[PDB]
RNA sequence: GGGGGGAACCUGGGGAACUGAAACAUCUCAGUACCCAGAGGAGAGGAAAGAGAAAUCGACUCCCUGAGUAGCGGCGAGCG
RNA sequence: CCGUGGUUCGUGGAGCCAUGGGGGAAUCUGGGCGGACCACCGCCUAAGGCUAAGUACUCCGGGUGACCGAUAGCGCACCA
RNA sequence: UGAAAAGCUAACCGAGCCCGGAGAUAGCUGGUUCUCCCCGAAAUGACUUUAGGGUCAGCCUCAGGCGCUGACUGGGGCCU
RNA sequence: ACCCGGUGAAAUUGAACUGGCCGUGAAGAUGCGGCCUACCCGUGGCAGGACGAAAAGACCCCGUGGAGCUUUACUGCAGC
RNA sequence: AAGGGGGCCUGACUGCGAGGCCUGCAAGCCGAGCAGGGGCGAAAGCCGGGCCUAGUGAACCGGUGGUCCCGUGUGGAAGG
C-alpha cells in the first residue's frame, strides 16, 4: 500500500524481534532475543470514492484520515468547479488541504 | 585510538595504593546450606591477587 | 587392514596425590602453628607443645625445635622443645 | 657554540632495532619471533593481557562486587577534597577554598576538607568541612575554624 | 542431598531472622526442627525453628 | 519553471556480508560498503513544548576538553 | 495503548524524541518536560515555515616539501 | 532452463562473470636482507571444544639492589 | 624415422669433472667406505635407475577451514 | 578408643584469626589463641559437626528472607 493522499503516510521499516525467556519484570531471568529481522508496516490505506460538483472522485487514504476527505468536501462546496475533470477537481481538493 | 578501560575488570577488582590488586574470593555464590561457618566467613574477605595475573589486570585498568 | 577387534579397559583411574608425610624433621626451628606432620591416623602423636588436627595433621604449639622419639609400644611422638 | 658542536648526550638518542637483516646482525630469519605458531605470525596472538587459551579467564572467574550504577547514570554529589594542617605552612591570616585552589593545593569544583596530618597555625580557615581531629587541633593551637554552607 | 535428605534455614523465634542453614531427612525426623543457637542480632541464645529452605 | 552532468564533500529513502566474538544464534563488523532521490558551492542544523539541578544556562554548527567518564553489554567480544 | 526506530540504553525500574495500528482531548484555570508512577518545586510553549557566518571537500588555479626520480612517482613524464 | 546427467546458462557451474566490501579471515605453509663481541635455552608441569594453538609456572638474557648465602664436599641429627 | 640444403620450438634445469659391487647412512647412494672397473668425443637405438617430468596427493588425517545436500538437530524467515 | 551403653545437651556457634601444609593461578587443607553468648564436667579441661582421606561445581543471570547503604530538582515509590 503506497501513499495515503491526505497524510502523506507511507510505509516504514519495523523490526520483528523475537523473544523468548520469563521477564525479569515477573521474577523470571530475564527475555532472550532468539530473532530479529526487517519487515514493514503498511498505512491502513483504503478506498473513499466521493461526489464532488456532480463528478465522482476517488481518494485513497489512511483509515485514520478518512474523516478529513468528507471535510474537504465540505469545503469545497464554496468553489467555482464545474466542468472540470475528475483529475482536476481532486487536486484543487488537495490544494485546500 | 586510545585505550578502552576493561569494564569487566573494572567491575571485579581494585587498584590499592601501591597497586596491589584486590578482589572478593571465590565460592560463596551458593550451595551453602553444609559449608561451615568458618568457610563462608573467610571467603567474606578479599585477597591480594598473585603476582602474574594481577599484574595483568592492571594494564587493562589504564586510567585507574 | 589393520585396525582390528582389539578392546576396552574396566578400570584406569586413580586419585590425586595427597602430598602426606613428615614437613618438619628433628632439629628444625619452628614458629607456633607450624605443620609439622600430614599424615592418616596417628602414624606420629602429638607430644610436648604439639596439637593434633581433625585429620591427625600435628602442628606446633609453640615456637622451639622439633624433637622425634620412639617410645616403643606407645608410639612415635613428635615434640617441640621451646627455646629460652 | 657551533652549530657542529651540537649534539645529544650519550643515551639520549638510541639508534632502533631492525630485525630481519641477517645473520650478523643478530635478528635475521625468523627475526626473534622463533619458529611457527599463532604468535610468529602477522597479527599475532589474542591481547594476552586476558585470553588464556579458551579456559574460563581469571579474571572472568573473580566476582562482581558493590553498586555498579545503571541508566540514567551517576548522581552528582559534592564532591569533598582534604587538605592537611601540613600544607597550611605557606599562609598566613585567612584561608579561604579560594585561595587554596589558587596555589595548586585545593582542585577546583571541590569542597574543602580540612584533614588533621601535621600541625596547626592559629589562622582563620574557612571551610566546607573539618576532621574531628583537626577542627580540635585548630582549636587548641588557638585558630578561628569557620564553617561554610555556600 | 536428595528429595527425602532436604535443605533448610532456622529461624530465631524472637525476632525471625535466619542466622543457620542446615539439613535434615524428611521421613527420618518429619518434625520442624527445634534447636537453641546464638543470635548475632539479639546477641544472646533463642530457640530457632525450621523454616522452609 | 523543470529534465541532464559534476572529482570529492552533503542530506534523505533503503541497506549487506566477510569479520570479531579464538565455535555461534543475541551482539560485532555498521547504519559501514553499496543502490536510489535530492541539494549546492557547500549541504545539514538552527531561534526551545531545550538543557537539567543551578534558585542556572539561553538558536544552530565547528574545534579542544569533559571522557574512554556516566553508562550500555550472551555484563562476553565489545560499544560509548 | 499495541508494534518499532533513535539515544550510552540489547525490555531493562525505560523516561525522553520519532510513529505503522487502535482509542482519542483541551485553547492558558490550557497543554509538554525535569528517567516508571504520585505529590511538591520548577523548565518550556508541540501538532506551519525561512535564515548568514564559523564547518566539510578538491575536478580546477597557485605556493611549498629532511616527497619520487623512468621496475620509482598517478595506470599514463612519451599520441594512455 | 532441464525427455533429469546436478546437465546447461560464452572453452573447468553442487551455485556464472565483472567490479566492489577487500589488505575478508588463515591458531596453516612459505619468505624475512650488513658486521663483530658477551651470555645462552626448551621440547617439562597445570588448565584449555585443548592436543602441531594458547595462559601461568620452569629453564635463557639484560639492568639495579643484596653480599657468602650457591652447586659440590666433611661432621651430625631426624624422615623413608 | 636416417643423411644433405633451408627455417627452427618445448616441458625441464642448485651446480656438475654425473661408473659397478658389497656395505653404510633419515632404514632404496654417480656424490660416504672398501674394493672392482674405466683412453678422449660423439651418432643410431632400448627404456632398468636418476625414489625421472607434470599437478604445493584427489586417498588418509589435521583445521574449534569452505561449500552442496538431509531431517521428528537448533534458531529463524516466507508461505498458509 | 576413634569401638559398645547411658545422662545431660545443640560448639552441625557468632565476630576474628598469629602461624603453616599444599600450590602456575584460582582453589583446597590444618590451625593455636582473643572477644561474645552458650553445652557437658567437682575439676583440669573438652566443644567452631561426624576416626581420617570421596560424597562435588568458578563467574554470569535470576529467586527468597534480612538490612535501610545508593535512589536522577525534593519527599516517597520503582530499581539497585
Ligand atoms: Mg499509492
Ligand atoms: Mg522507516
Ligand atoms: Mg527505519
Ligand atoms: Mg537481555
Ligand atoms: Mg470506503
Ligand atoms: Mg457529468
Ligand atoms: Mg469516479
Ligand atoms: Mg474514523
Ligand atoms: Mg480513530
Ligand atoms: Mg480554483
Ligand atoms: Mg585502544
Ligand atoms: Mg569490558
Ligand atoms: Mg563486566
Ligand atoms: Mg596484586
Ligand atoms: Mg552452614
Ligand atoms: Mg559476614
Ligand atoms: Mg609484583
Ligand atoms: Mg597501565
Ligand atoms: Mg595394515
Ligand atoms: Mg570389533
Ligand atoms: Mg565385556
Ligand atoms: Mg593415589
Ligand atoms: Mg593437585
Ligand atoms: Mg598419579
Ligand atoms: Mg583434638
Ligand atoms: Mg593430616
Ligand atoms: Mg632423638
Ligand atoms: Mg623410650
Ligand atoms: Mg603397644
Ligand atoms: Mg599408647
Ligand atoms: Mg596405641
Ligand atoms: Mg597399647
Ligand atoms: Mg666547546
Ligand atoms: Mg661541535
Ligand atoms: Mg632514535
Ligand atoms: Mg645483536
Ligand atoms: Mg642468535
Ligand atoms: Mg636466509
Ligand atoms: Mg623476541
Ligand atoms: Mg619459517
Ligand atoms: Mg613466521
Ligand atoms: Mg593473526
Ligand atoms: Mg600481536
Ligand atoms: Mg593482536
Ligand atoms: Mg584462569
Ligand atoms: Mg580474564
Ligand atoms: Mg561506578
Ligand atoms: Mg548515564
Ligand atoms: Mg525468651
Ligand atoms: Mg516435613
Ligand atoms: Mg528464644
Ligand atoms: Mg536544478
Ligand atoms: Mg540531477
Ligand atoms: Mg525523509
Ligand atoms: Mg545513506
Ligand atoms: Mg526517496
Ligand atoms: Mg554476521
Ligand atoms: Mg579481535
Ligand atoms: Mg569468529
Ligand atoms: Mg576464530
Ligand atoms: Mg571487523
Ligand atoms: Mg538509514
Ligand atoms: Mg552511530
Ligand atoms: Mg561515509
Ligand atoms: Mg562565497
Ligand atoms: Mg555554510
Ligand atoms: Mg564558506
Ligand atoms: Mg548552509
Ligand atoms: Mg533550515
Ligand atoms: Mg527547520
Ligand atoms: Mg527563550
Ligand atoms: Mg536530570
Ligand atoms: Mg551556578
Ligand atoms: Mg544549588
Ligand atoms: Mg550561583
Ligand atoms: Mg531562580
Ligand atoms: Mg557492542
Ligand atoms: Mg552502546
Ligand atoms: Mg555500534
Ligand atoms: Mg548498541
Ligand atoms: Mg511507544
Ligand atoms: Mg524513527
Ligand atoms: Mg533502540
Ligand atoms: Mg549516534
Ligand atoms: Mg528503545
Ligand atoms: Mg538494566
Ligand atoms: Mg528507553
Ligand atoms: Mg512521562
Ligand atoms: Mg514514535
Ligand atoms: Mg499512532
Ligand atoms: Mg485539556
Ligand atoms: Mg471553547
Ligand atoms: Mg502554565
Ligand atoms: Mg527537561
Ligand atoms: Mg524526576
Ligand atoms: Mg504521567
Ligand atoms: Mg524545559
Ligand atoms: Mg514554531
Ligand atoms: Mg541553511
Ligand atoms: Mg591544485
Ligand atoms: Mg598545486
Ligand atoms: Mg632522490
Ligand atoms: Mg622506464
Ligand atoms: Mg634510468
Ligand atoms: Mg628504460
Ligand atoms: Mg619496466
Ligand atoms: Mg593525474
Ligand atoms: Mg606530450
Ligand atoms: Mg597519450
Ligand atoms: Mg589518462
Ligand atoms: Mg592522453
Ligand atoms: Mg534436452
Ligand atoms: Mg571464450
Ligand atoms: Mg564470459
Ligand atoms: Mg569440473
Ligand atoms: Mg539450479
Ligand atoms: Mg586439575
Ligand atoms: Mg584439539
Ligand atoms: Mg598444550
Ligand atoms: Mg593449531
Ligand atoms: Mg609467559
Ligand atoms: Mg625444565
Ligand atoms: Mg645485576
Ligand atoms: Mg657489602
Ligand atoms: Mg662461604
Ligand atoms: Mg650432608
Ligand atoms: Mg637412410
Ligand atoms: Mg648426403
Ligand atoms: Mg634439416
Ligand atoms: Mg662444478
Ligand atoms: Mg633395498
Ligand atoms: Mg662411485
Ligand atoms: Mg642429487
Ligand atoms: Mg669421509
Ligand atoms: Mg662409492
Ligand atoms: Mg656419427
Ligand atoms: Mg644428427
Ligand atoms: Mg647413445
Ligand atoms: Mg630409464
Ligand atoms: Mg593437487
Ligand atoms: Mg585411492
Ligand atoms: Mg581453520
Ligand atoms: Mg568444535
Ligand atoms: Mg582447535
Ligand atoms: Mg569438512
Ligand atoms: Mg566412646
Ligand atoms: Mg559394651
Ligand atoms: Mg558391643
Ligand atoms: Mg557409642
Ligand atoms: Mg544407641
Ligand atoms: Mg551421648
Ligand atoms: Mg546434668
Ligand atoms: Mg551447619
Ligand atoms: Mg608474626
Ligand atoms: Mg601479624
Ligand atoms: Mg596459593
Ligand atoms: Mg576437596
Ligand atoms: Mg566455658
Ligand atoms: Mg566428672
Ligand atoms: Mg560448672
Ligand atoms: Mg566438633
Ligand atoms: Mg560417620
Ligand atoms: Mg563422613
Ligand atoms: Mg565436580
Ligand atoms: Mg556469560
Ligand atoms: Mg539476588
Ligand atoms: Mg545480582
Ligand atoms: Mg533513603
Ligand atoms: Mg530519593
Ligand atoms: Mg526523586
Ligand atoms: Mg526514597
Ligand atoms: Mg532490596
Ligand atoms: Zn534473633
Amino acid at each position: 500500500s503506497k501513499v495515503c493522499e491526505i497524510s502523506g503516510k507511507r510505509p516504514i521499516v519495523a523490526n520483528s524481534i523475537q523473544r523468548r525467556g520469563k521477564a525479569k519484570r515477573e521474577g523470571g531471568v530475564g527475555k532472550k532475543t532468539t530473532g530479529i529481522s526487517k519487515r514493514r508496516q503498511y498505512p491502513n490505506l483504503q478506498k473513499v470514492r466521493v461526489r464532488v460538483a456532480g463528478q465522482e472522485i476517488t481518494f485513497r487514504v489512511a483509515a485514520s484520515h478518512i474523516p478529513k476527505v468528507y471535510e474537504l468536501v465540505e469545503r469545497a462546496k464554496g468553489l467555482r468547479l464545474e466542468g472540470l475533470s475528475p483529475k482536476e477537481i481532486k487536486k484543487e481538493l488537495l490544494k485546500l488541504l | 585510538p586510545k585505550m578502552k578501560t576493561h569494564k569487566g575488570a573494572k567491575k571485579r577488582v581494585k587498584i590499592t595504593a601501591s597497586g596491589k590488586v584486590v578482589a572478593m574470593k571465590t565460592g560463596k555464590r551458593h550451595l551453602n546450606w553444609q559449608k561451615s561457618g568458618k568457610e563462608i566467613r573467610q571467603k567474606g574477605r578479599k585477597f591480594v591477587l598473585a603476582k602474574p595475573e594481577a599484574e595483568r589486570i592492571k594494564l587493562l585498568l589504564p586510567y585507574e | 587392514a589393520h585396525k582390528k577387534g582389539l578392546g576396552s579397559t574396566r578400570n584406569g583411574r586413580d586419585s590425586q596425590a595427597k602430598r602426606l608425610g613428615v614437613k618438619r624433621y628433628e632439629g628444625q626451628v619452628v614458629r607456633a602453628g607450624n605443620i609439622l606432620v600430614r599424615q592418616r591416623g596417628t602414624r606420629f602423636k602429638p607430644g610436648k607443645n604439639v596439637g593434633m588436627g581433625r585429620d591427625f595433621t600435628l602442628f606446633a604449639l609453640v615456637d622451639g625445635v622439633v624433637e622425634f622419639q620412639d617410645r616403643g609400644r606407645l608410639g612415635r611422638y613428635v615434640h617441640v622443645r621451646p627455646l629460652a | 657554540m657551533k652549530l657542529s658542536d651540537l649534539r645529544p648526550n650519550p643515551g639520549a638518542n638510541k639508534r632502533r632495532k631492525r630485525v630481519g637483516r641477517g645473520p650478523g646482525s643478530g635478528h635475521g630469519k625468523t627475526a626473534t619471533r622463533g619458529h611457527k605458531g599463532q604468535k610468529s605470525r602477522s597479527g599475532g596472538l589474542k591481547d594476552p593481557r586476558r585470553f588464556e587459551g579458551g579456559r574460563s579467564t581469571t579474571l572472568m572467574r573473580l566476582p562482581k562486587r558493590g553498586m555498579q550504577g545503571q541508566v540514567p547514570g551517576e548522581i552528582k554529589r559534592p564532591r569533598y577534597q582534604g587538605v592537611n594542617l601540613k600544607d597550611l605552612a605557606r599562609f598566613e591570616g585567612e584561608v579561604t577554598p579560594e585561595l587554596l585552589v589558587r596555589a595548586g593545593l585545593l582542585k577546583k569544583g571541590y569542597r574543602l576538607k580540612i584533614l588533621g596530618e601535621g600541625e596547626a597555625k592559629p589562622l582563620k580557615v574557612v571551610a566546607h568541612a573539618f576532621s574531628k581531629s583537626a577542627l580540635e587541633k585548630l582549636k587548641a593551637a588557638g585558630g578561628e575554624p569557620v564553617l561554610l554552607e555556600a | 542431598a536428595s528429595e527425602v535428605r532436604i535443605k533448610l534455614l532456622l529461624e530465631c523465634t524472637e525476632c525471625k531472622r535466619r542466622n543457620y542453614a542446615t539439613e535434615k531427612n524428611k521421613r527420618n525426623t518429619p518434625n520442624k526442627l527445634e534447636l537453641r543457637k546464638y543470635c548475632p542480632w539479639c546477641r544472646k541464645h533463642t530457640v530457632h525453628r525450621e523454616v522452609k529452605i
